[PDB]
């Protein structure tokens, strides 16, 4: 569940 | 380079092997010695990072790329969805529940209301009624979670606090009374938690004192009749299959565990897909690396069959009942997904969906569901949502939801896959994305990645920071599918684990070769960048082949390879990579470990002009799963054996480390891992001497 695809 | 102090009396002898650790003392993350090595190395970074002027061109970028509302794929309890959001830039996604797929959402819980948002939620769990949520709350840096329980309809918390868990679930019974779970002790253990008590109350189900390393995990079936327990030792991909019907219990779980053993060894995995009372399907890699489905019958448990065939080809790598019959296998076909639409109950064929390159995940759908909803990404696809109705529409994918990233024309762009040969002929599968149109004639500066290990599959997803790199810096990407990993099945991860390791590393160099032969680079503006065992990739391969590279940058990496297995959880990786306690396994461990391996390549015959790339180590301060002690020992070896060891050495890259103060592994807010990145992107810039476009 990563916050953002960074 | 600061000072870093040498204890030259610490030798160890390794089956008459004599090793001299003269950074010991770096293992004591608590003294002051080694904090003072953490203040003279932060201050080190910070100096050469002011130089890398490139930095906040690849920040701003990066947040203005990364600033979109992402839509999660939703799933369905009794009439409600749930999914997760974020409106572009929050630190974490924020949980949300709707009464309609197009209504308007509720929030259910905000994490960046906690701690600013340093760790967002990993255990979020649904019960089958939509009344209740149960998650898990960080409490300090720890790994340890505390289980809550929020009621949906007016957000207020039951008193109800679950402690001392870390990675499980919460799997609800259909009767909404309560969940299983897998708490650890004040030797994991299953127990089950009825709403309105106190976990002192919690109905133990199983722990085996005899076994304490065997860790567990747990499923209910789609019925509600069958709970599953699964038991594994270490990272294998094989399991145990305990089964308890729920429908025999006397007096409920009250009653008490009594479980059908189905499968008691760990010679194969096994996963439940479907059952029809005792009639269970599951996906299997038995006799089958690819993986297949098989059924069996409870009340018949030797005798299995196959439903759906192990493919030549083809890793199953997921299968999922739907729409009451039906069943979605999501296999991988040269690492691109396949997705087919089966009968259940006979295993035909249906429908077959070849995707395009990247990756689709997140199917969450349940058997009695009729819509199926997944999300897609690739290099040059932020991010869709896609919805099949199987009941009305069957054959259509249709966009339920579109990521759309802010002055991003992907039509600029390109990604291919090719094929290129290890030292071995083994054809090593790659994705190469970049400009249209670019000339091979050595000249650009290029990114690889890669990881290599515990049958885990890499695929190209999305990332903003890669598009920066690409536009701004006409960079080229690419992604290396080396062996270790699951990607063709169980034969790939194992022609790249164990006494086999230095094949991940050939693969990788392999690569690296076929680049600069292509002409898409040349030796030394190739940068390459890995995680965790995708860290000790880079430092292995650097210290391999420092010729072939210009910056290498090494996430929280494994790095002393002979005593990785003293700290924390480094016993469970024991599997892939031996244990230096056995002297057959000492000698593979010795010849790649990176800290162990450092060498001045100048002073090679032959090789004179080679030092080692510009070297960026990172790693969180608090990671409890690959302790830092790691990167900090490769750091004062390197420096050592490089630099401060000589009068004027040849070694002009420089090698720093990026420690992340107050981090644990897990977290990643979104402007911390946007700091992060756009560090290591203004560091590479320089390191290739790569001007921004
Ligand atoms: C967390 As790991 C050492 O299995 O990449």
């Amino acid at each position: 569940n990563a916050s953002a695809p960074v | 380079y600061p000072p870093v102090r040498r204890d030259e009396t610490v030798v160890d002898d390794y089956f008459g092997v004599k090793v001299a650790d003269p950074y010991r003392w770096l293992e004591d993350p608590n003294s002051e010695e080694t904090k003072e090595f953490v203040d003279n190395q932060e201050k080190l970074a910070n100096s050469v990072l002011e130089e890398c002027e490139l930095i906040d061109k690849f920040k701003q970028k990066i947040i203005d790329f990364v600033n979109f509302p992402r839509c999660g794929v939703p799933f369905r309890r009794a009439n409600k969805y749930f999914h997760f959001y974020n409106s572009g830039l929050q630190a974490q996604n924020v949980f949300q529940m709707q009464d309609d797929l197009d209504g308007k959402p509720e929030v259910l819980y905000d994490p960046n209301l906690r701690e600013g948002g340093r760790s967002g939620l990993s255990l979020y769990s649904v019960s089958e009624d939509a009344k209740y949520f149960a998650f898990g709350i960080h409490s300090g840096l720890t790994e340890w979670v505390t289980i809550k329980i929020l009621k949906t309809e007016d957000r207020s918390y039951l008193p109800d606090t679950l402690e001392w868990v870390k990675f499980s679930p919460a799997i609800w019974t259909h009767d909404n009374k309560g969940f299983f779970y897998c708490p650890y002790p004040p030797n994991q253990e299953a127990r089950y938690h009825f709403l309105g008590t106190d976990q002192s109350e919690d109905i133990l189900l199983w722990r085996d004192l005899e076994n304490p390393a065997h860790h567990l995990k747990c499923q209910i079936t789609d019925d509600g009749k069958y709970f599953l327990l699964y038991i594994l030792d270490g990272c294998d991909d094989a399991n145990k299959v305990y089964c308890l019907d729920l429908t025999k219990l006397p007096n409920g779980l009250e009653s008490f565990a009594p479980f059908m053993k189905l499968i008691d060894s760990f010679d194969a995995s096994y996963t439940a897909i479907a059952n029809d009372g005792s009639v269970f399907t599951f996906q299997t890699n038995k006799d089958a690396p690819r993986k297949k489905l098989v059924r069996v019958d409870l009340n018949n448990p030797s005798v299995w069959t196959d439903l759906v065939p192990e493919s030549k080809k083809d890793l199953l790598e997921s299968a999922h009942a739907v729409n009451e019959n039906q069943l979605i296998l999501r296999y991988l076909s040269d690492v691109k997904h396949v997705l087919e639409i089966r009968d259940l109950e006979s295993g035909a064929l249906q429908h077959r969906l070849p995707i395009d390159i990247g990756s689709v995940d997140g199917i969450t759908a349940r058997r009695r569901d009729s819509v199926v909803f997944f999300k897609f990404t690739s290099i040059l696809t932020p991010g869709i949502v896609y919805q099949c109705d199987l009941k009305n529409d069957p054959t259509q994918l249709k966009i339920f939801r579109e990521s759309v990233v802010p002055d991003f024309d992907r039509s600029e762009f390109e990604v291919k896959q090719v094929f290129v040969p290890s030292k071995d002929g083994t054809k090593i599968p790659i994705f190469i994305a970049a400009r249209k149109g670019i000339s091979l004639d050595g000249s650009h500066p290029c990114e690889m990645h890669g990881y290599g290990g515990f049958g885990i599959n890499m695929m190209p997803t999305f990332s903003a920071s890669r598009i920066v790199f690409l536009k701004h810096l006409g960079g080229v990407f690419c992604l290396a599918n080396i062996r270790g990993g699951g990607e063709y099945g169980e034969e790939w991860h194992k022609a790249g684990f164990r006494d086999k390791k230095q094949n991940v590393f050939d693969d990788f160099i392999s690569a690296a070769e076929y680049l600069i032969s292509s002409g898409y680079t040349k030796a030394r503006r190739v940068a390459i960048e890995g995680g965790s065992n995708g860290g000790l990739l880079v430092a292995a391969c650097i210290n391999q082949r420092p010729d072939l590279f210009g910056c290498a940058e090494a996430n929280c990496g494994v790095m002393d390879m002979l005593r990785f297995h003293k700290f924390t959880l480094g016993y469970l990786w024991t599997g892939d990579y031996g244990c230096s306690d056995k002297e057959e396994e000492f000698k593979w461990l010795i010849k790649y470990s990176p800290i162990h391996n450092v060498r001045r390549p100048w002073e090679q015959p032959g090789n004179e002009e080679t030092q080692y790339p510009a070297t960026m180590i990172l790693t969180a301060d608090h990671d409890d799963r690959v302790v830092p002690l790691h990167s900090f020992k490769l750091l004062a070896t390197m420096q050592h054996v490089l630099c401060t060891s000589l009068e004027d050495s040849p070694q002009k890259n420089p090698i720093i480390a990026r420690i992340q103060r107050k981090a644990a592994h897990y977290g990643r807010a979104t402007m911390t891992q946007i700091a992060e990145v756009a560090d290591r992107y203004g560091f590479m810039a320089k390191a290739l001497e790569a001007p921004w476009i």
